């Protein structure tokens, strides 16, 4: 019954240092050949190995980040540290620590932690700007809403009080080169619709506590 | 640096389909080679270790084989919840690399998107930017084109786009691609062009709109 879980400040702001902690149960680091590494993984990307270490307190890094990664084990308390310096806005990435079975099955990370989400900005806790995207026998017309500029994540959108649910396509956001946050959300319609129906997207910004109701039309 | 590579990168099957993906490193890794699966907001999950053996836990469905430089995962009647990413990782050489992955969709009929063009709001442009939204509605496949022009002109590096995950019921994907623009790049110019590129589309589809009309 092996389990691991990494911990930590899900934010960092642009220059400073990222501190990630693994916390597992079920082995020990003292055993033999035993491993525990971490895999990186940007939201929009490929699984990243980044170092590991061993119960011989041997470790290992990845080239490329050699200089910026440092990792250690604490055997008293079963949790293994890894520590990342000058992180920007490309290390925003889901963080994995993982086990690797000792001297076969040594081929192979066979149980993962859930992973942390960690965001790299130099960004305050600011609500959203919630900005109209207006439509124009036959139909089906697009309407919806631009989320803009907050921070951090996540943000939720329904339509006319979650009575609208079909047809709705809340995209996910994109992390802009400010450091902010902007994502959309549309909705499918009948054009018949448009002169009588009346269309308003629910947008809730938890962290920042900002509740916007915006009515959309032509 | 040692290289695996993943094919096909991506892939669209059906419940019931027998497929196979490979991984190839650039330099023999004898037999230190694991395949994951991971589903969306999950961590990766071990299938086959040490190249061929399965791991405990893991349905009959998968199997591994190869060695040296050549290495497959086989699902034998792909299930529902196989529809995911699948990694490979080599362990015989440091750093112990993974391969770029390899994405199996739910396969469907062709169907090219529905676009629409936004332009900014009068509210957002008092901030001093402009944003022109274009939305791609439940296409298929997934590969898609957006091509933003400007008076005719191709703009390049101030847009941003995403992508909805497959459709539960519909199996299609939808996109957004948001073209950021100052408030006085937009007033000095008129038609505001998106152009989009499908394999549902006999031709690129380009919606527009007048700042002006």
């Amino acid at each position: 019954r092996i389990t691991l879980k990494e911990s930590g400040p899900p934010l960092v702001k642009p220059t400073q240092t990222l501190t990630l902690t693994c916390s597992f149960s079920g082995f020990s680091l003292s055993d033999f050949g035993v491993g525990v590494g971490w895999i990186r993984q940007p939201p929009g990307k490929a699984l990243e190995w980044l170092a590991i270490i061993y119960s011989d307190d041997d470790k290992r890094y990845s080239p490329s980040l050699n200089t910026r990664l440092t990792i250690t084990k604490d055997t008293s308390k079963n949790q293994v540290v890894l520590v990342m310096t000058r992180v920007s806005p490309v290390d925003t990435a889901t963080y994995f620590c993982a086990h690797r079975r000792g001297p076969g099955p040594v081929n192979a990370m066979d149980v993962w932690g859930q992973g942390i989400t960690v965001t790299i900005s130099s960004t305050s806790t600011k609500g959203p700007s919630v900005f109209p995207l207006a439509p124009s026998s036959g139909g089906t017309a697009a309407l919806g809403c631009l989320v803009k500029d907050y921070f951090p994540e996540p943000v939720t959108v329904s339509w006319n009080s979650g009575a609208l649910t079909s047809g709705v396509h809340t995209f996910p956001a994109v992390l802009q080169s400010s450091g902010l946050y902007s994502l959309s959300s549309v909705v499918t319609v009948p054009s018949s619709s448009l002169g009588t129906q009346t269309y308003t997207c629910n947008v809730n910004h938890k962290p920042s506590n900002t509740k916007v109701d915006k009515r959309v039309e032509p | 640096a040692l290289q695996l590579t993943q094919s096909p990168s991506s892939l669209s099957a059906s419940v019931g389909d027998r497929i196979t993906i490979t991984c190839r490193a650039s330099q023999g890794v004898t037999s230190a080679l694991a395949w994951y699966r991971q589903k969306p907001g999950s961590p990766p999950q071990l299938l086959i270790y040490d190249a061929s053996s399965l791991e405990s836990g893991v349905p009959s469905r998968f199997s591994g084989s190869g060695s040296g430089t050549e290495f497959t995962l086989t699902i034998s009647t792909l299930r529902p919840e196989d529809f995911a990413t699948y990694y490979c990782q080599q362990l015989h050489f440091y750093p112990h690399t993974f391969g770029g992955g390899t994405r199996v969709d739910v396969r469907r009929t062709v169907a090219a998107p529905s676009v629409f063009i936004f332009p900014p709001s009068d509210e957002q442009l008092k901030s001093g930017t402009a944003s022109v939204v274009c939305l791609l509605n439940n296409f298929y496949p997934r590969e898609a084109k957006v091509q933003w022009k400007v008076d005719n002109a191709l703009q390049s590096g101030n847009s941003q786009e995403s992508v909805t995950e497959q459709d539960s019921k519909d199996s299609t994907y939808s996109l957004s691609s948001t073209l950021t623009l100052s408030k006085a790049d937009y007033e000095k110019h008129k038609v505001y062009e998106c152009e989009v590129t499908h394999q549902g589309l006999s031709s690129p589809v380009t919606k527009s709109f007048n700042r002006g009309e």
